[PDB]
């Protein structure tokens, strides 16, 4: 948005390469679990990966295996409602819109200050010069 | 040459924040857009005076036709030969482009790392058989230098009339 | 640090602090074939702590973080239900240690 | 602009602060996402139970 | 480098603070002992402010 001495630099990581990391993390947890937060890559079938994760919260792993069909259905439906809860809401991303609306708004009120006298005869610089003389112009300019 | 539609009593346009955009010349009633002359910073890319003295120059979001000329998404890069590889490098430029010195200065598109397709099968596991001890550091600043500044000795500096 | 934490040591610095984090990186992994449970004598067997691992012919129970294979007994598995609800269960003999003393 | 230079180095500080946080916004995105050195991929067969 | 940047910023702010004492700011001279030495009080009071 180059208007008057203002520049908007581009981010170093394009949105295509950011989206390559998040697919690198998603493809990581669903094929190994936590083993990439601690070194190399170790496979694990997703059925037993979740059996480790019921042990973490204190439920014996025989609960998962005997109820894997129910758990898969409950998980699949839970994701189904996530897209509905955001693609049709008012603003679920109100945190992110506030960041955008503050950088732009705080920049417009920087530009709008270019049209204020501050006590000079005129707000435009090239008109003080064309209708006055040097020696007392500097008092207006300052 | 503009595309706007002036009502036949309006002279000039101002879209947002009262910046004039389209002024109709009073001789052919045609609307002419106005865009400011291109500007932007100039960044000097160096590989360090020790290694070499060649330098590239980047013009911030300036179209190359308005100035080894490579048109990046971040501006015009002059002096850097755009190669068709990808390396994890030192000097970041923008829009996923970085430059480095390897007898010349050249530009890339950053590579995010190696490609792994984990051998995932629904009845196989991979269990370690050994281990390593790893010791690493972590630097954290805890405090900065104390400072006290006397206002009157700064502003005036021993002058009662001031 | 990166890895499984063991301990850390502090060092001073001119205007800061420096930590030396001692961790694990498990290394030299070898892949096997697994099974969630084992059906012996018409009931499902789950590992108390660890996983069922096969070298190709035999089945063992190992820790999940270091390969130390052990014979499958009733001292390191707990039974739960019949071998019909689990999907992926396999067939093997659970070495009961009480019988050889009695026999 | 001849009068502006009489204010010493007020222009340099303002350009250094804005360039001081233009860098961070590139460091923030690095610390968050760039936590894997290796780009893993899902297998062509997706059978996660 | 993390501990170095702290020193490289604090000693840099002070240097720009001191370098700001040698600017006219729109007076005759940047030294305070010269305006007082060559103007009468009722007009030097204007330049001091
Ligand atoms: C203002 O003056 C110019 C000429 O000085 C006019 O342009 C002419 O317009 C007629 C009719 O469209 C054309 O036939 C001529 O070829 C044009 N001559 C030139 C040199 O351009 C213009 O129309 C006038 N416009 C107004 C509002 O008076
Ligand atoms: C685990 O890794 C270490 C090395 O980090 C191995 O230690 C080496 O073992 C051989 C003989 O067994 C020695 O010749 C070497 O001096 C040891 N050190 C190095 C750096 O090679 C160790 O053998 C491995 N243990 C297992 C079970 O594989
Ligand atoms: C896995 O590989 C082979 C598979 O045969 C195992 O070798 C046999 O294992 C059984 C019990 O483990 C022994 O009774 C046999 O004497 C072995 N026979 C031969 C020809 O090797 C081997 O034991 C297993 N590996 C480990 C580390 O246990
Ligand atoms: C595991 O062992 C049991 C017993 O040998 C097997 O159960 C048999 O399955 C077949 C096919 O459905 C039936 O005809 C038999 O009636 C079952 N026998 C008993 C005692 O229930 C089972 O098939 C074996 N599974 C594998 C992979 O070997
Ligand atoms: C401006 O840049 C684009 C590509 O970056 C190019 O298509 C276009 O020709 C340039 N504009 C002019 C007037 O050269
Ligand atoms: C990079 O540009 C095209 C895209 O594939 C390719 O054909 C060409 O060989 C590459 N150019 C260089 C100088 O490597
Ligand atoms: C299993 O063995 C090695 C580990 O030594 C691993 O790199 C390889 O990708 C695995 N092979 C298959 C077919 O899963
Ligand atoms: C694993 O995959 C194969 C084919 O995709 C399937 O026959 C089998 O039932 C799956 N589950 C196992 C071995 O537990």
């Amino acid at each position: 948005q180059k208007f008057n001495g203002l520049t908007v630099l581009p981010p170093l990581l394009t949105d295509e390469m950011i989206a390559q990391y998040t697919s690198a993390l998603l493809a990581g947890t669903i094929t190994s679990g936590w083993t990439f937060g601690a070194g190399a890559a170790l496979q694990i079938p997703f059925a037993m990966q979740m059996a480790y994760r019921f042990n973490g919260i204190g439920v014996t792993q025989n609960v998962l295996y005997e109820n894997q069909k129910l758990i898969a259905n409950q998980f699949n439906s839970a994701i189904g409602k996530i897209q509905d809860s955001l693609s049709s809401t008012a603003s679920a991303l109100g945190k992110l819109q506030d960041v955008v609306n503050q950088n732009a708004q705080a920049l417009n009120t920087l530009v709008k200050q270019l049209s204020s006298n501050f006590g000079a005869i005129s707000s435009v610089l090239n008109d003080i010069l064309s209708r006055l003389d040097p020696p007392e112009a500097e008092v207006q300019i300052d | 040459e503009s595309n706007k539609k002036f009502l036949p009593f309006q002279q000039f346009g101002r879209d947002i924040a009262d910046t004039t955009d389209a002024v109709r010349d009073p001789q052919t009633l045609e609307i002419l857009d106005i865009t400011p002359c291109s500007f932007g910073g100039v960044s000097v890319i160096t590989p360090g005076t020790n290694t070499s003295n060649q330098v590239a120059v980047l013009y911030q979001d300036v179209n190359c036709t308005e100035v080894n000329v490579f048109q990046t998404r971040a501006g015009c890069l002059i002096g850097a030969e755009h190669v068709n590889n990808s390396y994890e490098c030192d000097i970041p430029i923008g829009a996923g482009i970085c430059a480095s010195y390897q007898q010349s200065i050249i530009a890339y598109t950053m590579s995010l790392g190696a490609e792994n397709s984990v051998a995932y099968s629904n009845n196989s596991i991979a269990i370690p058989t050994n281990f390593t001890i790893s010791v690493t550091t972590e630097i954290l600043p805890v405090s900065m230098t104390k400072t006290s500044v006397d206002c009157t000795m700064y502003i005036c500096g021993d002058s009662t009339e001031c | 640090g990166k890895g499984y934490h063991l301990m850390s040591f502090p060092q001073s610095a001119p205007h800061g602090v420096v930590f030396l984090h001692v961790t694990y990186v498990p290394a030299q992994e070898k892949n096997f074939t697994t099974a969630p449970a084992i059906c012996h004598d018409g009931k499902a067997h789950f590992p108390r702590e660890g996983v069922f691992v096969s070298n190709g012919t035999h089945w063992f129970v190992t820790q999940r973080n270091f390969y130390e294979p052990q014979i499958i007994t009733t001292d390191n598995t707990f039974v739960s239900g019949n071998c019909d609800v689990v999907i992926g269960i396999v067939n093997n003999t659970v070495y009961d240690p009480l019988q050889p003393e009695l026999d | 602009s001849n009068l502006l230079l009489q204010y010493g180095s007020f222009c340099t500080q303002l350009n250094r602060a804005l360039t001081g946080i233009a860098v961070e916004q590139d460091k923030n995105t690095q610390e968050v996402f760039a936590q894997v050195k290796q780009i893993y991929k899902t297998p062509p067969i997706k059978d996660f139970g």
